[PDB]
């Protein structure tokens, strides 16, 4: 096992030991899907209010 | 999600509603004056859920009192907390409804409903974030039944995005001899299936049997029946009125309790069962609460839980006790009776503990179950309904208010469908 | 120095954030008034602690933090609590109506109406950053806000800060403390939408934390306060290298480089040792060998799973206290002959090691005993996929019957988002199995 | 009352185990997909180990060891032996074997010739019913197109009367504490047909599978019932014919091989400090050559018992592996001590 990359400072130290070597959507598209759900809600609500109006 | 608007309708709705306001007022340190004289500040943290504050540091129930008859509300006015209700929220007529759903829903109730909704609106508009409504009513009479479900459909049309919750008293021929109650109740269930989010089935058949067989009361009074009701209503609203994690508002309760929109009828349970002014000197152990609260003899709907399966369950434990022991007792009822909990809803039992116990008891527990066995209750109403309906008996009392036979046929069909949808899910 | 912005979403994220910042100030000598007597650059600077704190001319050190919940109960007791003076009112963001444990409600319904307010309050923080490197995002999987709003914000952060890195500290749901039956749904939903946007996520299973508290702190029924002060210790140990002088994991980019070779497999397992009850009368202080060996006991993991039946892609050991490299390498040599540590063939078998000489700080009056030395292992093992299988199984049982689905559809979500999410998860499960077996 | 679930309907051993559990009147069987169980008798493939030990209020036990397959599938047992120092390449009780893909191909060529080079026997067997023994290296690699190739025991111990080949099956139970229990009753699976040094593709008498002998061999059932000789009879045969005993001549070697196999993988599969617990029943298969030296041919992770012994072995599983963990209201095993 070889220690490598040893660094030291007053607060601690740091190193690496090797036991063995190797063997995004737009703002538009998000606004689109937020508003597509919003009007799915508003359709469903509207349908309820139509039924309640009957 | 803070404020609840409470509406109570009809004789049963006002009698059980008044006892509810009595019970929780004392739990929160409010006296008939409307003033606070309690010790714990746990009492006031969520007081706004059910009480409007006035300037004199007086607390006024967000409560609306409806009847097509003055009588009972006069009786509420002169009872113990009758002076705590703000006077303009008494909304009543003189007709009466004559135990007639059609009168409450279509004629007499029509005349009065708008003036009720004006009180609702005033109380609604002055909420910071209204979470929805709770209604108390019997399904067997005319006002609470017919006008109550009319009110629900109106409120739903003007507040379509709020939660609608009822405490619905189911008729039993053991304590009523009014022949048309199966009609009123079936017509009401049709409405409840469509326009409420969560309904507590408070079965007068269960209330009577508990009083007679368990509390050994040979002549149960309405006060005896309502003593069980008010304990239940205290227990099942505990998570809403005190600080906590689980089911702390109506919507979260609905999300936790209702896996299918129509299957929203809950079977409450309670332990220990007490009679009015009883002794009750031995506190229950946590294992006693847990076995008792799941016992069929403790349920407030006359249904056998072993005859169905639980979809969801909420358990609320009140008093000072070991959360560890509550956990292990809860885990043991599930692990020992696991067949009775549907496998396809994992972890469907949610448990809550509140430190403040109800008056009279150091230790108590309230059960709230979405069991497919509730179908037994709707079967019973259905059998009493069709026995008269197949001969079209007593229909003239309804057709003379303008109703048609087919509205009955639609109602009994929807309730029979409800029954069949419960049986569906009882067979995974 | 490069600034790091911490975002706390939902009850779980806010309360865990609370415990973290409390620990941070204790570790850095910042008082609850925000004053730091030992910071001798008054009014500013660019020391390593400045990565997490800004400064006012009055000398106040201010967390680079935004808190957001869709209801006010939780953040309000921040505003009125012990560290009320630490935070700027602009930093604490509340709705009035929460997501009711509904992913769709927090994502689509309530999320659409507060996402822009939150980004703006975040933008006020970035504007104050000379060289912002990215975000640490704290949230539950199970709550509606923690799952649904978090996935919304992460999509938008990727837009408005396309080059900044994004790290998660994620609370995986446990029935012993959970508040909703739909938590499996929420978990799969938010994992699916957030996956491409997260460079490195640290999952804590409340079940593991619960049991560590019961068995090693003798707490009969752990509360969120017990759970969170342990989580904050583990979080402290993972972020310590960003707030203290040192040379390993010095910026957020290095976490991906050191821990995540494949960008979808970005969920390192954390193991922590030792956990000792402060009320414990007699305690024998544990050695470098003993705490390093405990890093391979599943009972000390943040997720219970068996790393023996998977493969490793990376391993970091983070020591706090009286530790020198000689002890570490002997401990590792010994452990390697007594334990089953298999790496994937394309990675070297080896450990990155960071030591900080200061032992862990404990809260006064907490459950944790102050110890000589402690360690956090961050290992990217395919065994963590066991937790995906558990969750995915629970989702399937419910979804096959469409239970509760109507609550999400009712919010505008389409039922097909469920099966997309679940198919993404099924692919994740297969990636883990190819890498690991 | 304890609960269990049955997810391997095809298992003779645990089918019996389930019946015995219910007859106690303190065990209840739930349906396959109910997770509120104490005990899972699991499926043979892709058992969901990752889902066990996550149910609060339930101690959970399962009848397989996750990772025991590396002892129990042909090619992995060879790699396990060659690459583990505790077994070593230098292992005196495993037939020299090689992993061949349709890798140690040219690894194997050098060993073949060194023996033909050196005036030696060169019979070998290829294993995975797809069962091929030869002296031709041509003919094996002819047939390969994963498989294992290993020495054929050219000089087996042959019973008299009959000139009969055989192998020994030892049932071993390993509980949740990783105690290693050897069942006192073993069984001899005998060949019905006399053994031949020239008839290699005449596999009647070269493979002692109880399936092959029942009705692919003419003399079945002749010398003993089912071609199954028990340990009482086999020891008397060793006494009467060979002036030795089972314990001295064979069982010691079997105990040493068993303990050495399970000790080796123990760090990898032990459930000592795990959130769920394992036990498992293994069937160990040994050859015995003519100088009374024992060889390991393979390890079966899902064995069946011999009919006579089902009642007794399955009772020992219950007593030792199950009621160890879930107590109720002269031992049939010998404990191999480590
Ligand atoms: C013979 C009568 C009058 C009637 N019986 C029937 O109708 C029977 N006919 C088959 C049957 O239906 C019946 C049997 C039995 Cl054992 C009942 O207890 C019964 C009905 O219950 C009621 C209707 C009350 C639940 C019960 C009833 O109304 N009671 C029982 C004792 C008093 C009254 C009563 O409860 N009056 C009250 C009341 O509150 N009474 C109280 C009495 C008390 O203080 O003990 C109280 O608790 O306040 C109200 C109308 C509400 C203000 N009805 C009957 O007993
Ligand atoms: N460890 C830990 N887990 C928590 C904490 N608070 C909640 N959780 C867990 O997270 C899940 C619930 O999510 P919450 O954060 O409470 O929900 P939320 O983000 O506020 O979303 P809504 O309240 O539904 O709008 C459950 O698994 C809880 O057990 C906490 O403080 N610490
Ligand atoms: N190296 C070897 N030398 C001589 N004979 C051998 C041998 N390997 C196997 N045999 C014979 O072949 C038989 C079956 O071989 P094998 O080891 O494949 O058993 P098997 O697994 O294929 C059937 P099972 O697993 O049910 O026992 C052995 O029981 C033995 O009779
Ligand atoms: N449990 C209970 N049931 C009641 C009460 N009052 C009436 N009922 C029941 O309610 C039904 C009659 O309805 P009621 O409320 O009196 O009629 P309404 O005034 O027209 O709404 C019958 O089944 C009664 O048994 C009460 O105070 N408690
Ligand atoms: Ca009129
Ligand atoms: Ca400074
Ligand atoms: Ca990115
Ligand atoms: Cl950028
Ligand atoms: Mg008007
Ligand atoms: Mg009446
Ligand atoms: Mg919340």
């Amino acid at each position: 096992m070889e220690v490598i990359e040893l660094n030291k400072c007053t607060s601690g130290q740091s190193f690496e030991v090797i036991l063995k070597p190797p063997s995004d959507p737009s703002l538009e598209e998000i606004q689109k899907k937020l508003e597509a759900a919003e009007e799915r809600r508003k359709y469903q609500e509207a349908e309820l209010l139509k039924h309640l109006a009957e | 999600m803070r404020e609840i608007v409470h509406i109570q309708a009809g004789q049963c709705g006002n009698q059980i509603g008044a006892k509810f306001w009595e019970v929780i007022s004392d739990e929160h340190g409010i006296d008939p004056t409307g003033s606070y004289h309690g010790d714990s500040d746990l009492q006031l943290e969520r007081i706004n859920v059910y009480y409007n504050e006035a300037t004199g540091n007086k607390y006024v129930p967000r409560a609306i009192l409806v009847d097509l008859e003055p009588g009972t509300m006069d009786s509420v006015r002169s009872g113990p907390f009758g002076q705590i209700f703000r006077p303009d929220n008494f909304v009543f007529g003189q007709s009466g409804a004559g135990n007639n759903w059609a009168k409450g829903h279509y004629t007499e109730g029509a005349e009065l409903v708008d003036s009720v909704l004006d009180v609702v609106r005033k109380e609604s508009e002055s909420c910071d974030c209204l979470q929805g409504f709770q209604l108390t009513h019997s399904l067997g009479g005319g006002t609470g039944s017919g006008m109550g479900t009319l009110l629900i459909s109106k409120i739903r049309e003007e507040y379509p995005d709020r939660i609608m919750n009822t405490f619905s008293v189911m008729p039993s021929p053991k304590v009523s001899d009014t022949v048309v109650e199966p009609y009123n109740a079936t017509l009401s269930v049709h409405q409840l299936v469509e326009n409420t989010d969560e309904t507590y089935c408070i079965d007068n058949e269960a209330l009577y049997d508990i009083c007679f067989r368990t509390l050994k009361l040979t002549t149960p009074t309405y006060g005896d029946l309502n003593h069980l009701v008010s304990a239940t209503m205290s227990g099942v609203t505990t998570c809403l009125r005190f600080p906590g994690q689980l089911n702390a508002d109506l919507r979260k309760l609905a999300v936790n309790m209702v896996p299918f929109p129509r299957l929203h009828f809950f079977m409450p349970g309670f332990a220990p069962l007490t009679s009015r002014g009883s002794q009750q000197y031995r506190a229950l152990t946590v294992p006693e609460l847990t076995q008792q609260m799941f016992d069929s003899k403790n349920m407030m709907a006359a249904c056998d839980p072993r005859h169905g399966r639980y979809l969801t369950v909420a358990a609320i434990f009140r008093g000072r006790m070991s959360m560890k022991e509550v956990d292990e007792q809860m885990l043991n009822v599930q692990n020992k009776n696991s067949s009775y909990f549907v496998e396809w809803i994992p972890n469907n039992v949610k448990t809550a503990v509140c430190d403040i116990p109800p008056r009279g008891l150091k230790m108590s527990a309230t059960f709230i179950g979405n069991s497919t066995a509730i179908q037994e209750l709707f079967k019973r109403i259905s059998e009493q309904f069709t026995a008269m309906f197949r001969r079209k008996a007593f229909l003239h009392w309804y057709t003379g208010e303008g109703m048609d036979e087919m509205e009955f046929t639609e109602a009994e069909s929807n309730m029979n469908d409800l029954v069949s949808e419960y049986q569906q899910y009882q067979d995974a | 120095m490069r600034e790091c912005i911490s975002i706390h979403v939902g009850q779980a994220g806010v309360q865990i954030g609370n415990a973290c910042w409390e620990l941070y100030c204790l570790e850095h000598g910042i008082q609850p008034d925000g004053q730091m007597p030992s910071d001798k650059t008054i009014g500013g600077g660019d020391d390593s602690f400045n990565t997490f704190f800004s400064e006012t001319g009055a000398g106040k050190h201010v967390p680079r933090a935004v808190f957001v919940d869709l209801e006010p109960t939780v953040i309000d007791e921040v505003r009125t609590g012990t560290y009320r003076q630490l935070f700027h009112p602009e930093q604490l963001i509340t709705g009035k109506e929460d997501a009711a444990n509904n992913y769709a409600r927090g994502h689509y319904t309530i999320g659409k109406e507060i996402i822009d307010l939150v980004l703006d309050r975040i933008r006020k923080l970035a504007d104050q950053c000379t060289g912002l490197q990215g975000f640490l995002v704290f949230h539950s999987f199970g709550g509606g806000t923690g799952s649904g709003f978090t996935s919304l914000l992460m999509e938008r952060l990727s837009v408005d800060y396309g080059k900044k890195s994004k790290l998660e500290f994620s609370i995986y749901p446990a029935p012993q403390v959970s508040t909703a039956v739909v938590e499996p749904y929420n978990s799969i939903l938010t994992t699916h939408t957030t996956l491409e946007h997260s460079d490195c996520a640290f999952m804590v299973d409340n079940e593991a934390i619960y049991d560590i508290c019961r068995r090693n702190l003798d707490i009969e029924r752990p509360t969120y306060t017990n759970l969170n002060r342990l989580i904050s210790q583990i979080v402290s140990s993972i972020t310590a290298s960003l707030r203290f002088d040192g040379a390993l994991n010095v910026d957020l980019t290095e976490f991906q480089t050191n821990l995540v070779p494949y960008p979808r497999i970005h969920f390192p397992l954390a193991t922590y040792a030792p956990v000792i009850s402060a009320e414990k009368a007699y305690h024998e202080q544990l050695s470098v060998a003993e705490i390093t060996n405990a890093c391979f006991e599943p009972a000390n993991q943040m997720v219970k799973c068996d790393p023996r039946h998977g493969k490793y892609m990376a391993c970091c050991l983070l020591y706090r206290g009286d530790v020198v490299p000689k002890d570490v390498n002997a401990a590792i040599a010994t452990i390697k002959t007594k334990r089953s540590i298999q790496f994937v063939d394309w990675c070297p078998t080896g450990f990155k090691v960071g030591i900080n000489y200061q032992p862990p700080t404990v809260v006064p009056g907490g459950d944790l005993a102050k110890v000589q030395r402690a360690v956090c292992m961050l290992s990217n093992t395919t065994a963590i996929a066991e937790a995906w299988a558990r969750l995915d199984h629970k989702f399937d049982l419910m979804y096959a019957k469409r239970a509760f689905v109507h609550w999400y559809v009712g919010e505008g979500m389409e039922e097909g988002e469920f099966s997309e999410a679940r198919e993404d998860m099924a692919a994740l499960e297969k990636d883990y199995e190819e890498v690991g077996v | 009352m304890y609960t269990f679930v049955v997810r391997d309907e095809n298992s003779s051993v645990y089918a019996e185990v389930s019946r015995l559990l219910l007859a106690t009147g303190q065990w209840k069987r739930l349906r396959k997909d109910n997770p509120r169980f104490n005990l899972m008798l699991g499926e043979r493939n892709r058992l969901p180990f990752g889902r066990l030990g996550h149910e609060p209020g339930l101690v959970q036990l399962v009848n397989y060891y996750r990772g025991a397959d590396k002892l129990c599938r042909k090619a992995s047992l060879v790699k396990l032996i060659k690459t583990s120092p505790e077994l070593s390449e230098s292992c005196t009780w495993f037939p020299e074997s090689y992993v061949i893909y349709p890798d140690e191909r040219e690894v194997f060529l050098a060993a073949y010739n060194r023996r033909r080079e050196g005036r030696e026997g060169n019979v070998w067997i290829a294993k995975s019913e797809g069962i091929l023994i030869s002296s031709e290296a041509s003919e094996l690699l002819d047939f390969i197109d994963v498989h294992v190739i290993q020495k054929y025991l050219e000089k087996p111990l042959l019973l008299e009367p009959g000139h009969r080949k055989f192998d020994i099956r030892s049932w071993v139970l390993v509980d949740h504490l990783y105690n290693i229990y050897l069942y006192r009753e073993g069984v001899l699976r005998t060949s019905s047909e006399p053994y031949n040094s020239a008839n290699f593709q005449d596999k009647t008498c070269h493979l002692t599978n109880h399936c092959i002998q029942k009705e692919y061999s003419k003399n079945y059932g002749r010398y003993e019932e089912g071609n199954e000789m028990f340990f009482e009879e086999f020891n008397q045969y060793l006494m009467d014919a060979l002036n030795t005993t089972l314990e001295n001549s064979i069982l010691l070697q079997i105990k040493h091989i068993i303990r050495s196999c399970l000790m080796c993988i123990e760090p990898a599969i032990s459930t000592k400090h795990l959130h769920y617990q394992s036990f498992q029943l293994f069937g160990f298969d040994f050859m015995v050559d003519e100088e009374l030296k024992v060889w390991l041919i393979e390890v079966n992770g899902a064995p069946a018992c011999a009919q006579k012994l089902y009642a007794e072995l399955c009772q020992g599983i219950v007593d030792v592996a199950i009621s160890s963990v879930f107590p109720l209201a002269t031992s049939i095993f010998i404990k191999l001590h480590h």
